[PDB]
RNA sequence: UGCU
């Protein structure tokens, strides 16, 4: 979770001049980066506030209100280091899948550092004993468009020792 | 749509825990069909992050016990990952500084431990 | 007749006619008559409000053969035109949505 | 067929020199206009036989 | 400024109309420009050979 | 088309673009010339200025920077004869504010 | 999960850069070369010939044939180019005086 | 403050054009209009009450701005 | 200019084209910022 | 003109704004004179001012 | 007349011309080897410069161990305008 | 070739 600074030109329809400029430019901003990831920059989560507003323009063509809005925005990016606690939605021969609590099924965490133990055979086994914890090492994204996903990132589970659960 | 700073400042989950309350009451006080349908994955998000949320123990925190807690990690020269780390988590146990948390040799010092989970605890 | 001077300084258009003039008293200064057969065919989009919904409606039930009326009807989900020759005009003013 | 309501009643209706292929039933336009040549455009086109450009 | 490729336009500028009442059809100017263009291309190849 | 036997419309001259021009009627010269006659959406590339098609740009072999635009069909038949004339136009787009 | 990208934006022109192309940019702007000096195949259809002038790979013409490299019709078609080389250099007539 | 106070043809039309082309969008009116179908009509009926909510943005050719309301600039 | 504005169909910069226009709009510039707890 | 077979144009905007722009700019009442040297053109003929 | 080609010729026209081996000796391999080792040594040079890393994610303890270190050339600021002192 |  951090945030983000983003300038963005939000076009409003002639009927929602009733409503409140603001509560418009907010909603409009909320439903254009909801559940979408930004290259470089991360899944953004919600719209956190909103800086600077400057004059809304209308221009000779649609017609509608279109205002250059400054604001910040909560985006999930961690620092490659940090520790997050997920579930493990399924597992893999090559991997187990993990996936933090409902938010993105997108952690593939490696198997090759753990004690020489590891191994999976498509049985949903985790690991042979001696809220599951995960290490965040580094990021990647890559486009989509490219004819006339986008993060995944890398996961580690050193010898944590889990006292807990082994 | 081009942006100024990824990392323009980092913050805790009691932040995000705080606007997705903000955002849900709002939402449920200003509800619009239209709008609803036009895209309903922000509700699916919000409604997922703060059961995330809830499921975590960010629970029963305030801006007071913040800053308390961020000023009394001041004076332990520990570093914001280190201290972001400990207010996401709120480790209980002794273990979770020990190997857990990175940055382990040299500044656990065997002594600190104790200040630090009864910071982490009041 | 060049792409400078015949296809962009000047060029062609549509919803235009040409017709000769007749003298007319009767009429303002700043009012001309238009035949009822270059009136069918010169057609105007008007969008569907809260204060012409009725008006439009009526033009829809009426049909392009009276003259008040429409030809096409363009939705504002779908741009798929509708001629009204064909169909249930009733129906099609019937569900007439703003936009 | 028609993309709204499936019927194949398709019918080639000029509606005041305007070509459109129109829905007999729902009347929806499937497709309409027509690339026609212009006069000049007709003259400056020049006749070339099938002789010539087939090889 | 010295050219030695030819850029041929897209057909949109070289409009062919299909006459069906006769064995040939309208060309623009430009499309025999550029066949005799590529005959004469050819002819300097067989006559270099 | 030209003739009224072709189904042919009105020309609006230069003389009548003139007298639009003298008026000051900017939207309604627009509406006239660019969108009831030749109207058309194209497709350029932000990188090196060529036209593109269906959002996509031949020539950088990449389609982030390529954008739509408003433009007459004649000004882009135009574009394209001086392409051909080796005459490249470079269009440079930016932000309508 | 999904990735942000612009839909449309109200992009306006500033102004216009007129130059030149090497033949090395009208290779990469061109799709396919034309070698063939005919324009129809030898069969009663008279369609055209690949690799030659008129092709439909360099956009089309007709309502009935669409394009080949884009599969479109004719009134959403803009085109394609094509590079034919020269066994010898000539001048450009309108650069002759540069 | 410099220019005339005084509302060019120029800036009605394109005022009375982009109101109108608002209220065929379904924009709210704030006259009360009675049986007017036309959106011409309307927007001239909101520019005679003076309650059209547009503000215009005059630019100077040097590149100053300045802004002056419809209710307070002077009609003819 | 006039000419090149109509030749690439963008309304002309004489005219009603010289100035812009604004909205009136129910607004409040520099909204409050949420203030932030961990910075 | 003069009503002697003159074939004149007559076109329909399609948009509000150019209708507004018309309407106000290009107004009879608004151009009863010409900008030449403000003489007044349209005002009575033949068959009126007798 | 000349015939008509269906397809383009070949991108790589072949060629019955290859070109020449190299010049083998004990100098040509000596010099092959000292431009190997100055293209190894001149990148590691200070005068080398390399593009100025920017945008950290965030300060660690590890900074002083993962600290870059080369030492740097002083220019000779009597010979070299003023225009270029930092 | 005709039209104002
Ligand atoms: C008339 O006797 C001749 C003279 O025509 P030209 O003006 O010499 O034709 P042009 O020079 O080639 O004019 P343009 O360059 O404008 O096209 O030609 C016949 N004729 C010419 N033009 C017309 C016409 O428009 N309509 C008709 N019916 N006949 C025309 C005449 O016999
Ligand atoms: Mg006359
Ligand atoms: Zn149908
Ligand atoms: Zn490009
Ligand atoms: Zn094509």
């Amino acid at each position: 979770f951090v945030l983000v600074e983003m300038v963005d030109t939000v076009r409003i329809p002639p009927w929602q001049f009733e409503r409140k400029l603001n509560d418009s430019i907010a909603e409009e901003l909320n439903k254009k980066l909801a559940n979408k990831v930004v290259y470089n920059v991360g899944l953004c989560i919600c719209l956190f506030d909103i800086t600077k507003l400057e004059d809304a323009y209308v221009f000779p063509g649609d017609g509608a209100s279109h205002t250059k809005v400054h604001f910040r925005c909560v985006v999930f990016h961690p620092f490659l280091d940090e520790i997050l606690i997920g579930k493990i939605k399924g597992c893999s021969p090559e991997g187990v899948h993990v996936s933090l609590g409902f938010f993105d099924d997108i952690l593939i965490p490696p198997e090759s550092l753990q004690q020489p133990a590891k191994f999976d055979e498509a049985e949903q086994v985790w690991v042979w004993e001696y809220g599951e914890e995960i290490r965040f090492r580094v990021v990647d994204e890559s486009f989509v468009d490219t004819s006339p996903y986008t993060l995944v990132g890398s996961i580690s589970e050193p010898g944590l020792g889990l006292l807990s659960w082994w | 749509m081009e942006v100024k700073d990824a990392n323009s400042a980092l913050l805790s989950n009691y932040e995000v825990f705080q606007l997705l309350t903000d955002l849900k009451e709002q939402r449920k006080e200003s509800g619009k069909n239209k709008h609803s349908s036009g895209q309903q994955n922000l509700n699916t998000i919000t409604y997922e992050t703060l059961k995330y949320i809830s499921k975590t123990p960010c629970r029963h925190q305030s801006p007071e016990i913040v800053r308390e807690f961020l000023t009394a990690l001041k004076s332990h020269k520990l570093t914001k990952a280190e201290k972001l780390q400990l207010l996401n988590h709120r480790p209980v146990t002794a273990v979770e500084i020990q190997l857990m948390v990175e940055e382990s040799e040299e500044r656990l010092t065997e002594e600190q431990i104790e200040a630090l989970l009864h910071t982490v605890t009041s | 007749q060049g792409r400078f001077r015949g296809n962009l300084s000047g060029k062609r258009v549509d919803f235009s006619g040409r017709t000769v003039i007749s003298p007319d008293p009767n009429l303002r200064i700043d009012e001309v008559a238009v035949p009822v057969h270059v009136a069918k065919i010169l057609t105007f989009p008007e969008k569907v409000n809260k204060a012409n919904i009725n008006f439009l409606r009526k033009l829809v039930q009426n049909g392009p053969e009276v003259h008040p009326g429409a030809n096409f009807i363009q939705q504002r989900h779908t741009q798929m035109k509708r001629f009204l020759k064909y169909g249930n005009r009733e129906k099609m003013a019937q569900e007439l949505k703003y936009g | 067929r028609c993309p709204d309501c499936g019927s194949t009643e398709l019918v080639e209706d000029s509606h005041y020199s305007q070509s459109q292929l129109v829905c007999s039933d729902c009347g929806c336009v499937v497709t309409e206009g027509v690339l026609t040549t212009t006069f000049s455009d007709e003259g400056n086109l020049r006749e070339v036989t099938y002789s010539r450009s087939t090889g | 400024l010295i050219l030695t490729r030819l850029l041929v336009p897209p057909l949109c500028i070289r409009p062919s109309v299909v006459s069906d009442l006769k064995s040939g059809t309208n060309e623009d100017d430009l499309t025999m420009k550029l066949t005799e263009i590529i005959f004469l291309n050819d002819v300097i190849k067989k006559h270099r050979i | 088309t030209e003739g009224r036997s072709r189904d042919g419309g009105l020309r609006l001259g230069e003389m009548e673009r003139d007298c639009l021009i003298g008026y000051g009627a900017s939207m309604l010269l627009l509406e006239r010339l660019m969108i009831s006659s030749d109207a058309f959406e194209v497709d350029v590339c932000g990188q090196c200025g060529l036209l593109g098609y269906s959002g996509w740009c031949h020539y950088c072999k990449s389609s982030c920077h390529v954008s739509s635009l408003r433009i007459p069909y004649a000004c882009k038949l135009l574009f394209q004869e001086l392409q051909s004339m080796n005459i490249i136009p470079r269009l440079k787009l930016s932000k309508y504010n | 999960k999904e990735q942000f990208r612009e839909t449309d934006v109200a992009k306006k022109i500033s102004h216009i850069c007129f130059g030149m192309k090497s033949p090395e940019e009208m290779r990469q702007q061109a799709h396919i070369q034309v070698v063939s000096k005919n324009l129809y195949s030898q069969d009663n259809q008279h369609a055209p010939l690949l690799y030659g002038v008129l092709d439909h790979r360099m956009g089309t013409s007709e309502k009935d044939r669409p394009c080949e490299t884009c599969g479109k019709n004719l009134a959403d078609c803009l085109g394609h180019y094509g590079y034919i080389d020269l066994e010898l250099p000539c001048f450009h007539v309108g650069y002759f005086r540069a | 403050r410099i220019t005339t106070p005084y509302m060019t043809k120029y800036e009605r039309a394109r005022v009375l054009g982009t109101r109108a082309l608002q209220i065929a969008m379904c924009a709210p009116v704030m006259v009360e209009l009675e049986g007017e179908t036309d959106p011409l009509l309307i927007a001239m009926k909101e520019l005679k009450a003076r309650k059209i909510p547009i503000i215009i943005r005059r630019y100077l050719p040097d590149g100053s701005y300045e802004d002056w309301g419809v209710d307070e600039l002077i009609i003819t | 200019g006039v000419s090149e504005c109509i030749i690439m169909g963008i309304p002309m910069n004489i005219g009603t084209g010289l100035f812009k226009l604004l909205h009136k709009a129910d607004r409040d510039p520099n909204p409050p910022k949420r203030p932030l707890i961990f910075d | 003109a003069d009503f002697d077979g003159d074939e004149m144009n007559l076109h329909l905007p399609q948009t509000e704004e150019a209708k507004a722009e018309a309407l106000v700019l290009m107004g009879t009442k608004a151009n009863l004179v010409t900008p030449r040297n403000g003489e007044p053109l349209i005002a009575a003929i033949q068959d009126f001012l007798t | 007349l000349p015939d008509v080609v269906l397809k383009p010729p070949p991108l790589f026209p072949d060629t019955d011309y290859k070109p020449v081996p190299l010049k083998t000796g004990e100098g040509e391999e000596y010099m092959l080897a000292l431009k190997q080792e100055l293209r190894e040594t001149m990148k590691r040079m200070p005068y080398f410069i390399e593009t100025p890393e920017e945008r950290q994610d965030i300060e660690r303890y590890s900074k002083r161990y993962m600290k870059v270190y080369k030492e740097e050339w002083i220019p000779d600021w009597r010979r070299l305008p003023r225009e270029m002192m930092p």
